[PDB]
């Protein structure tokens, strides 16, 4: 589901003929390093969002009904006596809330996801300077190291005609 | 009582239209719902007390329409709603006769 | 529940047959003034028509009702359908139809003008 | 805690607490007995299918069996989806013990009401850590 | 801001209206329905300028209701805020939330995080107010704000205000 | 008339020149032909509607200081219009506050020196309105007049505005 | 007497042509759906039962059942029955802590009336008591009656 | 016109088609021993001009959609060599007013 392995649904013809569809996996390296920067990319865009969501002005929320109302239609439900923010059901005071507290919070655990993170960026940039061979099954097969004696698995690749995929 | 399908047809062929609506309407089931200008969907949140209608998505707060229909037609439009069928009502029309 | 040998036919049931047998411009546009035909060149009757006359006396029956102002003087009639049915006898009703041709164009014919013949 | 979400409804004329209320199912009318004020009008009074929840709990399900045009080799697969399901576990082995109370008591031709007072008997001594290693049979026999 | 825009409304006679002067009646209820009435779409309507010709077309009768529906068009100056317009007004209210300044028809609640740090709220002053090391923001007080945020119902019309911008605040 | 939902559109703002699709620039009047957004400072606003109140005063008969001008216009109010007049009796004691000019010569020599710029009508009523001193203050207060008016020409009509301002 | 109409002999109605008992049984039960919920055959009162029917529960008895004999009218409770429920809700505003169970009683039908013919209290094979209430009215012909 | 005698070999029904103007219309001799119009069942069809098409449609508000079909595969509108869009007045008798005008669109 994150593109770090993939898998192979090629089966064989041992000689015992105890053939199963076997699965291999292995690791495709464009497609890998292009989820990774995807991924790394639109997790700081949405860190982002949300402490630029934090930057905006808290509002209120009420306790007793579990839901929030911001300042710009906690007006709408200020009491005749201009004073308290009366809930438009519970009809209780709103209480405030903390999203701008937390803001120096936010930052700073964006700072801590940054410093931590530059091996990836650097990587990120080698990887983009200099230019990346776009491997699949069939070329990882010829850098093999095996791993097993009695491997039921067979590593030779079986050519088909007629698959149009 | 069932004033039914050819009933409603009789009275068609007298030409009674308002009595059709009268018993269609006022008769059986007359239920007063709110949509919007811009999607014909019935999902407006309406706060008469408060005075506050909104639709969510289309975020429109001041083009809120009145109808009255059936609470048989409504459960039909959100029975196709369900079944994944815009029955999308509007109040102006589009096309020329 | 009930059991009864009368046969009382089941009214509003052909589903049952259905089931049985399933298998076998150029003048006007948009809404402009042009929609309204002006009164010289009216082509649609001079003749109130049955549902005209029906839908003026219910709608000046329902206003008379409502307390509206009556337009003619009265002889000891209280029932709204005719103190309307006396306002159109002597032409005092002050509604308007609004005749809609198929195109969507209309003509305006006053309840004055127009001849109630039935 | 929680929002109320609750009406209470009196006569807005009387101003009394309690209100005397009477609910006329004839005329679809909730009135103030006190004025006659119609408070509430168009009253409400199968489609679906019975389902207590003190003996199954909240538990809606439904089988998959043969229509009227169906080829059997659609059933099987669906047969075994609901089967091959491991949220519900709890729910299928305390239904398989309601049936064995069941059969049991209709071997031994015990009334509904013993059936239905050991089917609860069961799902409230069910799950508890004081009997874990006691046999089925057991727990079988003592519900019954 | 104040503004002179084309407007129409659908207005409804009941038939007890229905006479000689039934033209006057639908002035009059256009007076007493529009003048200081609140519309999110086209602001806070004030007064109805061209009185003497106000464009009253055929009227249609609602065919269960029995009443009269006309579209009346007309000219009036309306008053519909902005997010981000600067206005002048004077404050009618004030508390630990905020302070509200009246603006035209309108009440502008300024919220207690939007004002300068120094600016701290005095509830033992009678009235109560917000004092800071220069200036006093109490009742009736004149002032300069800026409103960032617009809500607008049918028929209700709501504004935020803030004075933490350089230049604004009090007058 | 083509039916899309069209439910995306930017926010309506001020410094962006946004006051929605129906207070464009043009508009569609009563007789059918466009024109100019009419945008009234407040001072304007003030005269306007006064002159409706008097009008008005005058087809019902036939059917300056800041205390003397309250009371006046008070009575004014209570002659001419009935009900429901919470909210216009607040816009006409704010005019008559927050009026920069007093009379019709005055105003309309305001709006002849704005129309001199050829300048928006939402701009030049803000600038007719706010009771600013500099061009930097201006620039600040209308964030739309930023790349609009020369910084020269702007001081040096907010200098005849001052002037411009009695009382 | 025209497109298939009668004309009967009012005199003969009197002196009993074509007069008909007709008998109907109502017929409840209490059951045991669980431990403390269980129905129970009683007379209820209005402070401590909800939901109670607005015709008359003055007719029944200890038991909850009326005597045979006792003429009945429509929308009278014939059974009286209580049900259990769970204690301080709020429900229709008129909701305390005193409605410890609601009704569930039967009624006679709207549109009848008569006398209590019989009552008969027995078991069911579940060994739940359940009863049987015959009511018995008479039919004098009348216009619109199908002979 | 062609008229042939049995059949058209479809080899030749694809260039029957022409360069317009030019237009082809094919005939069996069979179908056309009897004519179809001499019918009492057949009642009189007049081709419309552009502007007596332009007035019908005018006079009676209508449009294209809007008017009574006649298939361009009928056997009158094959006769009368009908093309899409073209419109006949139709006389019939009618036994309510004598004479009766019908009007019908090819498609
Ligand atoms: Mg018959
Ligand atoms: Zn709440
Ligand atoms: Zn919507
Ligand atoms: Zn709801
Ligand atoms: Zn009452």
């Amino acid at each position: 589901s994150d593109r770090l392995i993939s898998i192979h649904k090629q089966r064989e013809y041992p000689p015992n003929s105890k053939s199963v569809e076997r699965v291999y996996y292995y690791v495709k390296y464009p497609h890998a390093i292009d989820a990774i920067k995807w991924k790394v990319h639109q997790v700081v865009q949405r860190l982002k969002d949300d402490l630029d969501k934090n930057s905006e002005p808290n509002g209120y929320m009420c306790p007793i009904c579990l839901t929030k109302y911001t300042q710009l239609e906690a007006v709408q439900l200020l009491n005749f006596d201009r004073t308290e923010f009366l809930c438009s059901l519970c009809d209780e005071p709103l209480v405030e809330d903390d999203s701008g507290k937390k803001n120096k919070e936010k930052q700073d655990k964006l700072n801590r996801l940054m410093d931590q993170i530059q091996p990836i960026i650097d990587s990120l940039k080698k990887i983009d300077d200099s230019r990346i061979e776009e491997n699949t099954f069939e070329i990882a097969l010829a850098r093999l190291i095996p791993p097993q004696n009695q491997s039921h698995a067979a590593y030779t690749y079986n050519p088909k005609k007629g698959s149009t995929m | 009582l069932r004033f039914g399908e050819m009933e409603r047809d009789c009275m068609i062929a007298h030409g009674a239209a308002s009595f059709l609506k009268e018993r269609l309407m006022e008769a059986s089931d007359a239920f007063r719902v709110h949509i919007c200008g811009i999607c014909g969907l019935m999902t407006v949140i309406a706060k008469l007390n408060h005075n506050q209608f909104e639709c969510k998505g289309c975020d429109n707060k001041i083009d809120i329409y009145q109808i009255h229909i059936p609470y048989a037609a409504k459960l039909l439009f959100q029975e196709l709603m369900a079944m994944n069928i815009t029955p999308r009502l509007y109040t102006d029309r589009s096309r020329d006769f | 529940n009930e059991n009864f040998e009368d046969f009382d036919v089941e009214h509003f049931s052909d589903e049952e047959t259905y089931e049985e047998k399933p298998q076998f411009e150029q003048i006007r546009r948009k809404t402009l003034k042009e929609k309204a035909i002006p009164k010289d060149q009216r082509a649609t009757t001079p003749y109130m028509t049955k549902y005209e006359r029906a839908r003026i006396l219910g709608t000046r029956a329902l206003q008379i009702s409502m307390n509206a102002p009556v337009f003619v003087d009265l002889e000891g009639e209280t029932d709204p359908l005719r103190i309307a049915m006396k306002e159109l006898a002597e032409k005092k009703i002050p509604l308007v139809i609004r005749r809609y041709l198929p195109d969507g164009s209309f003509e305006d014919w006053s309840v004055e003008e127009l001849i109630v013949d039935l | 805690r929680g929002p109320n979400l609750n009406i209470v409804l009196t006569c807005p004329e009387c101003k009394v607490y309690p209100p005397k209320i009477v609910e006329r199912f004839s005329e679809g009318d909730v009135v103030c007995a006190l004025c006659g004020l119609v408070l509430s009008d168009k009253l409400v009074d199968r489609v679906g299918e019975a389902s207590n929840p003190l003996l199954d709990g909240n538990n809606l399900s439904t089988r998959i069996g043969k229509g009227e045009t169906t080829d059997m080799r659609f059933t099987k697969e669906l047969n075994k989806a609901q089967g091959k399901n491991v949220m519900d576990k709890k729910d299928n082995e305390v239904q398989a013990a309601f049936a064995k109370i069941t059969m049991l008591c209709d071997a031994a031709e015990l009334p509904k009401i013993v059936k239905d007072c050991a089917k609860e008997a069961y799902k409230l001594c069910h799950d508890e850590k004081t009997l874990k290693g006691k046999s089925m049979e057991s727990i079988m026999a003592a519900s019954i | 801001m104040f503004f002179i825009k084309d407007l129409s409304l659908n207005i409804t006679l009941h038939p007890s209206f229905f006479g000689p002067r039934m033209k006057q009646y639908l002035k009059t209820k256009l007076l007493e329905e529009v003048e200081g009435s609140c519309t999110g779409k086209f602001g806070y309507i004030l007064c109805v300028l061209d009185y003497d010709n106000i464009d009253i077309q055929r009227g249609r009768i609602l065919p269960t209701d029995g009443s009269a529906e006309f579209n009346v068009k007309y000219r009036a100056v309306v008053f519909k805020p902005f997010k981000g317009e600067v206005v002048d007004g004077t404050v009618v209210s004030c508390s630990q939330h905020g302070f509200e300044v009246q603006v035209g028809p309108m009440k502008v609640f300024v919220t207690k995080h939007l004002m300068p740090q120094d600016l701290t709220f005095n509830a033992g002053s009678n009235p109560p107010s917000y004092q800071s090391s220069e200036d006093v923001i109490t009742i009736k007080s004149r002032i300069r704000v800026k409103i960032e945020g617009c809500i607008s119902q049918v028929s209700s019309i709501h504004a935020i205000g803030s004075i933490k911008e350089d230049y604004l605040g009090a007058i | 008339r083509r039916r899309r939902l069209k439910k995306v559109e930017e926010e309506e703002n001020a410094a962006t020149l946004q006051l929605g699709q129906e207070f464009q620039l043009k508009q569609i009047n009563h007789q059918g032909e466009e024109e100019e957004l009419i945008a009234l400072n407040l001072s304007e606003a003030r005269l306007v509607i006064k002159e409706a109140l008097v009008e008005r005063r005058r087809a019902f008969k036939r059917s300056e200081t800041r205390e003397k001008e309250l009371e006046s216009i008070d009575v004014l109010l209570e002659q001419t219009t009935g009900g429901n007049n919470k909210d216009l009796k607040n816009t006409m004691q704010y005019l008559t506050n927050f009026s920069r000019f007093r009379d019709q010569e005055t105003v309309g020599a305001v709006i002849q020196l704005l129309k001199s710029t050829g300048l928006h009508p939402f701009e030049v009523a803000q600038l007719g309105s706010l009771a600013c001193d500099t061009a930097d203050e201006a620039k600040t207060l209308i964030p739309s007049l930023n790349n609009k008016i020369s910084d020269d020409e702007l001081e040096r009509i907010l200098k005849e505005l001052s002037n411009l301002e009695t009382l | 007497n025209q497109e298939d109409s009668m004309i009967m002999n009012q005199s003969s109605i009197d002196r009993g042509l074509f007069r008909s008992l007709f008998f109907r049984s109502y017929m409840d039960q209490e059951k045991k759906y669980g431990m403390s919920i269980t129905e129970t055959f009683e007379k209820p009162q209005r402070t401590n039962t909800l939901r109670m029917k607005h015709g008359t529960y003055d007719k029944l008895d200890d038991d909850g059942l009326i005597a045979p004999g006792v003429r009945v009218s429509g929308e009278d409770v014939i059974i009286g029955k209580t049900t259990p429920i769970s204690p301080d809700e709020e429900e229709l505003g008129q909701r305390t802590a005193y409605h410890s169970k609601r009704d569930a009683s039967t009624p006679l039908r709207s549109t009848e009336n008569g006398i209590v013919d019989q009552v008969l209290v027995t078991t069911n094979q579940d060994g739940l008591k359940f009863v049987k209430v015959r009511v018995r009215t008479t039919k004098i012909p009348q216009i619109g009656d199908k002979f | 016109i062609f008229v042939y005698q049995n059949n058209i070999t479809p080899s030749a029904m694809k260039l029957v088609p022409s360069i317009p103007p030019a237009t082809i219309e094919t005939f069996n001799e069979a179908a056309l021993v009897v004519n179809i119009t001499h019918h009492e069942l057949v009642p009189k069809h007049i081709r419309l001009s552009s502007d007596e098409k332009r007035e019908l449609l005018k006079r009676y508000r209508l449009k294209e959609s809007q008017l009574p079909r006649i298939q361009r595969a009928d056997p009158v509108a094959l006769y009368l060599g009908l093309k899409r869009g073209e419109v006949v007045k139709i006389i019939r008798k009618s036994e309510t007013s004598g004479r009766y005008a019908s009007y019908r669109i090819c498609m």
